[PDB]
RNA sequence: CGCGGGGUGGAGCAGCCUGGUAGCUCGUCGGGCUCAUAACCCGAAGGUCGUCGGUUCAAAUCCGGCCCCCGCAACCA
RNA sequence: GAGCCGGUAGCGGGCGUGGAUCCCUGGAUGUCCGAAUGGGGGAACCCGGCCGGCGGGAACGCCGGUCACCGCGCUUUUUGCGCGGGGGGAACCUGGGGAACUGAAACAUCUCAGUACCCAGAGGAGAGGAAAGAGAAAUCGACUCCCUGAGUAGCGGCGAGCGAAAGGGGACCAGCCUAAACCGUCCGGCUUGUCCGGGCGGGGUCGUGGGGCCCUCGGACACCGAAUCCCCAGCCUAGCC
RNA sequence: CCCCGUGGUUCGUGGAGCCAUGGGGGAAUCUGGGCGGACCACCGCCUAAGGCUAAGUACUCCGGGUGACCGAUAGCGCACC
RNA sequence: GGAGGCGUAGGGAAACCGAGUCCGAACAGGGCGUCUAGUCCGCGGCCGUGGACCCGAAACCGGGCGAGCUAGCCCUGGCCAGGGUGAAGCUGGGGUGAGACCCAGUGGAGGCCCGAACCGGUGGGGGAUGCAAACCCCUCGGAUGAGCUGGGGCUAGGAG
RNA sequence: GGCGGGACCUAAGGUGAAGCCGAAAGGCGUAGCCGAAGGGCAGCCGGUUAAUAUUCCGGCCCUUCCCGCAGGUGCGAUGG
RNA sequence: CAGGCUCUGGCGACUGUUUACCAAAAACACAGCUCUCUGCGAACUCGUAAGAGGAGGUAUAGGGAGCGACGCUUGCCCGG
RNA sequence: UGGCUCUUGGUCGCGCCUGCGUAGGAUAGGUGGGAGCCUGUGAACCCCCGCCUCCGGGUGGGGGGGAGGCGCCGGUGAAAUACCACCCUGGCGCGGCUGGGGGCCUAACCCUCGGAUGGGGGGACAGCGCUUGGCGGGCAGUUUGACUGGGGCGGUCGCC
RNA sequence: CUGACUGCGAGGCCUGCAAGCCGAGCAGGGGCGAAAGCCGGGCCUAGUGAACCGGUGGUCCCGUGUGGAAGGGCCAUCGA
């Protein structure tokens, strides 16, 4: 999946194997294949409660940057999932 | 990573600093324990504030130091309070040293920022050392009688 | 094709570092010794050290090219 | 404007110039099933909560109302209340996935073809759209569609095949709003600050570069103007001469 | 932005740029930054990483009009319950 | 409606030149080209692209539909006339130092025996436009088991 | 009302709050809910109709529920 | 209604299983032997995944393979 | 994707040291300069210490000691033996860049414990993402010629 | 001594096409020979391979806004 601040699906783009010179020629073999987004979990606190993020490796920082913006935010209310959501 | 730490560590350094560490050390330790903080744009500036605020602050106090430093130098506090022929009937403290000053002129001064251990019980004239700033000492002339 | 490392006694290899050095095993002949092959002991012959050119006082040695076998992957319309 | 109680005659019995049947518009009523939505389930059935009613009526039954889930917003968490989603549609449209036969006179690159089909979503269309454009003219000026450019330029086991764009001719014609600097205010947090952040309001939108703040111009009634709003013409949903 | 893997384009790795982007590294705010088919210089063009926008276009469930269209083995599978 | 197309000039890979031009040192030779044709519409014959005269595969691929037949398992129930044989164990007696062991009685074991239901399908005949798209008669196999059977439910197409 | 099923229970399975997974469609899943030819539950004998009958009738017998009374006791649950 | 018996070979130990509809067997299966993988979030299988089976099992267990009651036995070769 | 620590490599700069056939008196990597060079910018002879070895000498660090010490040519080898310079072969001390190996830790990530903000095991490993090369009928798509007194097998396939 | 030439090539043989073969003479520039003249390999008929893709040398040419460069073309030759 893709899920979080990430915003990245999983693109199906082929991988074609070839045999060759480049200084004599270059020929082929080709098939569809699915490229996945490097993707990790990120646990963080945010007031009370924990809260995980199924984010891509790229935007791991964005998530911390989000908790920083959350300090300026008024939250609580037994909001486990609810925080994440209201957490933009 | 760039991070601004809020705690001295033999590791990285004294508080308020800003040092590069590997993101891990930040993400999974320093940052959440709170020993350090993501040095975002906001924080770097929130640190300007934290500086400028006390920075100009102290200088503006030292201001009111060269203010007293000039008055307190060209002046002697004549302190009339009964006394034997050498010793004093009772005693003069900084508190008194202070009120006499705040009356005999109107200049207010913190009694504590005034070097004097045991109260004066001798009769005579002295010069006690006042200190609102650790780089602005003031020799205060006086005269119990 | 470019990459790598060698052509040393009748057989190879050590010597090629970091120049001042041909020795090893078996083999050939002779001698010693055994019933005897043989083991064993003494001694000797059999190498432009692939080749030519160059450094150096001095090379198998360092360097160029060449002649050849081995190996490396990689290309073949 | 004379008949009428469908197709549908007959048994039986009615209605119409006190203007019926019939046609157009609006409203009413609308069992159960179906997105199906109180809960269940083998659609068209079965069982129940709360409130009010019906019967002698507390047991039973029936009637009226109401009670799924999900998103967004007020609700202080709360529990609420409010607007929205759900499902369907011939073809058309966009997006996420996506073949093989067959062709190459075999076949693997290649072709068929981003077609067939599956999925989600849009709507009377959909997509695209005001230049980080094109490309050689010190030129053009959003997007879309048609003609042409052109079977060109190219791509290609240089095979089989595939196959542009600019430019010109037409249709249509339209441009706009934000983000940020800076200013104001509401709330939170905290190492109370000349701060950090979140929300709301002002401000601002460009490539002759534009915008912000500061100073000078006078800063203006004027000037432009909706793709939102109102009314009207016209038009369609019965007829008439 | 450069690199690795790909997709789009006429472009099948080709001297391969442009648009897009799964992985890695990772800026700047106009003396900025993209592009004009590798690259470099010169000279031009253009301002990315927010959004909306009518008409001209496509379709025929539906109603109407018309035919060198059919006439019941034809014409829609069905003129007909 | 002149955008656009074809035609008016060729030769050369091109740069280029032009009634020429290319090869070449060549005013040798030689290739190709000069001494003009064309286009627009109708019609016909053929060619290319599309299913391209018509009817016919065995196949392949995409999405769906099937385990109410059959196969396996899961859940819960049901069924197996009658007869036979007589294991261990136990009781008792014998036996020995104690015992193994012996005998009798008792007992009721078993993918045990005979054989109906029920589950098969061995050989023969019959049937062969059938009673029947697998039947019929004789015969034969299993029959407390790895048994048979009702109801509920699960697994499927390169999959079960 | 008593037979069978339902206003009872749970089985395999199914479904499916929570939770997890997946390009979409979807896949898995605790509780719970559904799911029976299993558990649970009150009717027998006889008569009668052209045609039904533990269903109508006759005799005899029983269950749950509501209300009231009399008597009795800490009563009380999806929890043990 | 209701066994023809005997002797002697082959195959397969045995009861079972099978080509629904031309093959019931000497074919499969079987108890049993051997090799081998697997230390538990097991190995292996299904699934893109989550997950599930394995097993709520733990090497006297589980997967894979061959041989196939029982008796006697199972030689030499590690170049490919 | 992290904290600590030991250990080791490449490579560059700096610093410093090693590389001993006769010969010349000599155990002088190279080439070139220049007769002069050290010592109070405290020397020779001698005690202590590190490192090398060709077993002699060599070089660096602590003291006694005191104004004395080396070179040159002749000699001599292939070259000259003070001193200064660029550099080589090999190595040591510093920092820069950069990698390989061991150990420990816990907080990522993973497992687990009658909820746990927690505790226990694992641990920067494993899982997963991108990329590398490999093994790979488990699976997929295809290919596997024509002549031919039928096909196959055999023979043949172009040129003189 | 190096005509085992360079630039051509009238005209034919042969032939479905593609290909194969013989060739006078012209220019350049040269070898042998006194000269006439002969020499564009070998007495002759076998000793071979279209196209495409690519390599090395060269060179009037092309070079994506311009100048270069990348690459390509042309000539020569190479890998069946
Ligand atoms: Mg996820
Ligand atoms: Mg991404
Ligand atoms: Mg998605
Ligand atoms: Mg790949
Ligand atoms: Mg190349
Ligand atoms: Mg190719
Ligand atoms: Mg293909
Ligand atoms: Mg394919
Ligand atoms: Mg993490
Ligand atoms: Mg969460
Ligand atoms: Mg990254
Ligand atoms: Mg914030
Ligand atoms: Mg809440
Ligand atoms: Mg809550
Ligand atoms: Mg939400
Ligand atoms: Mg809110
Ligand atoms: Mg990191
Ligand atoms: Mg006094
Ligand atoms: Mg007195
Ligand atoms: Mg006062
Ligand atoms: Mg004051
Ligand atoms: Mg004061
Ligand atoms: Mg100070
Ligand atoms: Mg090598
Ligand atoms: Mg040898
Ligand atoms: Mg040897
Ligand atoms: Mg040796
Ligand atoms: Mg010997
Ligand atoms: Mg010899
Ligand atoms: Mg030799
Ligand atoms: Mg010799
Ligand atoms: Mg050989
Ligand atoms: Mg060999
Ligand atoms: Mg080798
Ligand atoms: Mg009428
Ligand atoms: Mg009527
Ligand atoms: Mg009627
Ligand atoms: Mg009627
Ligand atoms: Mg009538
Ligand atoms: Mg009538
Ligand atoms: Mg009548
Ligand atoms: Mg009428
Ligand atoms: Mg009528
Ligand atoms: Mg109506
Ligand atoms: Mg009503
Ligand atoms: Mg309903
Ligand atoms: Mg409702
Ligand atoms: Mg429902
Ligand atoms: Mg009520
Ligand atoms: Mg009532
Ligand atoms: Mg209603
Ligand atoms: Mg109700
Ligand atoms: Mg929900
Ligand atoms: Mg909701
Ligand atoms: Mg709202
Ligand atoms: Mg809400
Ligand atoms: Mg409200
Ligand atoms: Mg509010
Ligand atoms: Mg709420
Ligand atoms: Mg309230
Ligand atoms: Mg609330
Ligand atoms: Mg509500
Ligand atoms: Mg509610
Ligand atoms: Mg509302
Ligand atoms: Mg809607
Ligand atoms: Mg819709
Ligand atoms: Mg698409
Ligand atoms: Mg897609
Ligand atoms: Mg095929
Ligand atoms: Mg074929
Ligand atoms: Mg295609
Ligand atoms: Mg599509
Ligand atoms: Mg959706
Ligand atoms: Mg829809
Ligand atoms: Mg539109
Ligand atoms: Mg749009
Ligand atoms: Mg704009
Ligand atoms: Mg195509
Ligand atoms: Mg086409
Ligand atoms: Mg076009
Ligand atoms: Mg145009
Ligand atoms: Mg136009
Ligand atoms: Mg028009
Ligand atoms: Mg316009
Ligand atoms: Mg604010
Ligand atoms: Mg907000
Ligand atoms: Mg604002
Ligand atoms: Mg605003
Ligand atoms: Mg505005
Ligand atoms: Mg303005
Ligand atoms: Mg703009
Ligand atoms: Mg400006
Ligand atoms: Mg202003
Ligand atoms: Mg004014
Ligand atoms: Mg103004
Ligand atoms: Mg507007
Ligand atoms: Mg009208
Ligand atoms: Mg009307
Ligand atoms: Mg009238
Ligand atoms: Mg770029
Ligand atoms: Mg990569
Ligand atoms: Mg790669
Ligand atoms: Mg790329
Ligand atoms: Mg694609
Ligand atoms: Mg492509
Ligand atoms: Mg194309
Ligand atoms: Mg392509
Ligand atoms: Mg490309
Ligand atoms: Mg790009
Ligand atoms: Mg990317
Ligand atoms: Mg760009
Ligand atoms: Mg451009
Ligand atoms: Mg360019
Ligand atoms: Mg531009
Ligand atoms: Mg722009
Ligand atoms: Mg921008
Ligand atoms: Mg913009
Ligand atoms: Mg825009
Ligand atoms: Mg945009
Ligand atoms: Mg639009
Ligand atoms: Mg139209
Ligand atoms: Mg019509
Ligand atoms: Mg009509
Ligand atoms: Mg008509
Ligand atoms: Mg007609
Ligand atoms: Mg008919
Ligand atoms: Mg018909
Ligand atoms: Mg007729
Ligand atoms: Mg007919
Ligand atoms: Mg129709
Ligand atoms: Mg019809
Ligand atoms: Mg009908
Ligand atoms: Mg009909
Ligand atoms: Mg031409
Ligand atoms: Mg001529
Ligand atoms: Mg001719
Ligand atoms: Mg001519
Ligand atoms: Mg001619
Ligand atoms: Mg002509
Ligand atoms: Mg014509
Ligand atoms: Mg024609
Ligand atoms: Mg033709
Ligand atoms: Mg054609
Ligand atoms: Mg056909
Ligand atoms: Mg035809
Ligand atoms: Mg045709
Ligand atoms: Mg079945
Ligand atoms: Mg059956
Ligand atoms: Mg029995
Ligand atoms: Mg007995
Ligand atoms: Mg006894
Ligand atoms: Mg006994
Ligand atoms: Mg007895
Ligand atoms: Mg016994
Ligand atoms: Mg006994
Ligand atoms: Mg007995
Ligand atoms: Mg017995
Ligand atoms: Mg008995
Ligand atoms: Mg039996
Ligand atoms: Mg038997
Ligand atoms: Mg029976
Ligand atoms: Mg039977
Ligand atoms: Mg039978
Ligand atoms: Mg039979
Ligand atoms: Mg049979
Ligand atoms: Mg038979
Ligand atoms: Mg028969
Ligand atoms: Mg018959
Ligand atoms: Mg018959
Ligand atoms: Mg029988
Ligand atoms: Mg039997
Ligand atoms: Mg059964
Ligand atoms: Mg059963
Ligand atoms: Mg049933
Ligand atoms: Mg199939
Ligand atoms: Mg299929
Ligand atoms: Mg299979
Ligand atoms: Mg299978
Ligand atoms: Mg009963
Ligand atoms: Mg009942
Ligand atoms: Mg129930
Ligand atoms: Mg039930
Ligand atoms: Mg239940
Ligand atoms: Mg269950
Ligand atoms: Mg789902
Ligand atoms: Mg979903
Ligand atoms: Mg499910
Ligand atoms: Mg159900
Ligand atoms: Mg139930
Ligand atoms: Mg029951
Ligand atoms: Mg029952
Ligand atoms: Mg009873
Ligand atoms: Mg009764
Ligand atoms: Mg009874
Ligand atoms: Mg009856
Ligand atoms: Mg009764
Ligand atoms: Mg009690
Ligand atoms: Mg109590
Ligand atoms: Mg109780
Ligand atoms: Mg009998
Ligand atoms: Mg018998
Ligand atoms: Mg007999
Ligand atoms: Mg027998
Ligand atoms: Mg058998
Ligand atoms: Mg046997
Ligand atoms: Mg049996
Ligand atoms: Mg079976
Ligand atoms: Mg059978
Ligand atoms: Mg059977
Ligand atoms: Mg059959
Ligand atoms: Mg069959
Ligand atoms: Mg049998
Ligand atoms: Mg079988
Ligand atoms: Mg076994
Ligand atoms: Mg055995
Ligand atoms: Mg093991
Ligand atoms: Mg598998
Ligand atoms: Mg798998
Ligand atoms: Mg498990
Ligand atoms: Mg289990
Ligand atoms: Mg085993
Ligand atoms: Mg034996
Ligand atoms: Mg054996
Ligand atoms: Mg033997
Ligand atoms: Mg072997
Ligand atoms: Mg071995
Ligand atoms: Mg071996
Ligand atoms: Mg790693
Ligand atoms: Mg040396
Ligand atoms: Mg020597
Ligand atoms: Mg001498
Ligand atoms: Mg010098
Ligand atoms: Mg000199
Ligand atoms: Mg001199
Ligand atoms: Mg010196
Ligand atoms: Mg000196
Ligand atoms: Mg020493
Ligand atoms: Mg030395
Ligand atoms: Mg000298
Ligand atoms: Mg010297
Ligand atoms: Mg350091
Ligand atoms: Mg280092
Ligand atoms: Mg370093
Ligand atoms: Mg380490
Ligand atoms: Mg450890
Ligand atoms: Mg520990
Ligand atoms: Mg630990
Ligand atoms: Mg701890
Ligand atoms: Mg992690
Ligand atoms: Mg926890
Ligand atoms: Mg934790
Ligand atoms: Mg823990
Ligand atoms: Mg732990
Ligand atoms: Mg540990
Ligand atoms: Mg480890
Ligand atoms: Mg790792
Ligand atoms: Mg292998
Ligand atoms: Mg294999
Ligand atoms: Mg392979
Ligand atoms: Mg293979
Ligand atoms: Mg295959
Ligand atoms: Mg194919
Ligand atoms: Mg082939
Ligand atoms: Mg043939
Ligand atoms: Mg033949
Ligand atoms: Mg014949
Ligand atoms: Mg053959
Ligand atoms: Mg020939
Ligand atoms: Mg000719
Ligand atoms: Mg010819
Ligand atoms: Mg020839
Ligand atoms: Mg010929
Ligand atoms: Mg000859
Ligand atoms: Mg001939
Ligand atoms: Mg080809
Ligand atoms: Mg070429
Ligand atoms: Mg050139
Ligand atoms: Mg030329
Ligand atoms: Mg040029
Ligand atoms: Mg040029
Ligand atoms: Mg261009
Ligand atoms: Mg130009
Ligand atoms: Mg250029
Ligand atoms: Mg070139
Ligand atoms: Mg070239």
């Amino acid at each position: 999946s893709g899920k979080r601040p990430i915003v990245a699906n999983s693109i199906q783009r082929r991988g074609k194997a070839k045999r060759e010179g480049g200084v004599g020629k270059k020929t082929t073999g080709i098939s569809k294949r699915r490229q996945y987004p490097n993707l990790q979990k990120v646990r963080v606190r945010v007031a009370g409660q924990e809260i995980t993020f199924r984010v891509a490796a790229s935007h791991i920082p964005k998530v911390y940057e989000l908790v920083e913006r959350a300090k300026g935010l008024r939250l609580e209310g037994l909001s486990p999932k609810e925080i994440k959501k209201e957490l933009l | 990573m760039k991070v601004i730490l809020l705690e001295p560590l033999e590791n990285l350094g004294d508080v308020g600093q800003v040092v590069d560490v590997k993101p891990g050390y930040a993400r999974n330790y320093l940052l959440p324990r709170g020993l350090a903080v993501l040095a975002t744009e906001s924080n770097l500036k929130a640190l300007e504030a934290r500086i400028r605020a006390q920075a100009k602050r102290l200088a503006e106090r030292k201001a009111e130091a060269e203010r007293l430093k000039e008055i307190l130098e060209n002046l002697t506090l004549t302190i009339p309070v009964r006394a034997g022929e050498t010793k004093i009937y009772g005693s003069v403290t900084a508190k008194d040293i202070a009120e006499a000053l705040s009356r005999q002129h109107g200049i207010t001064i913190d009694p504590k920022r005034l070097a004097l251990e045991k109260p004066i019980k001798e009769l005579g004239e002295y010069v006690l050392t006042y200190k609102p700033h650790p780089e602005v000492p003031i020799q205060l002339k006086v005269s119990v009688v």
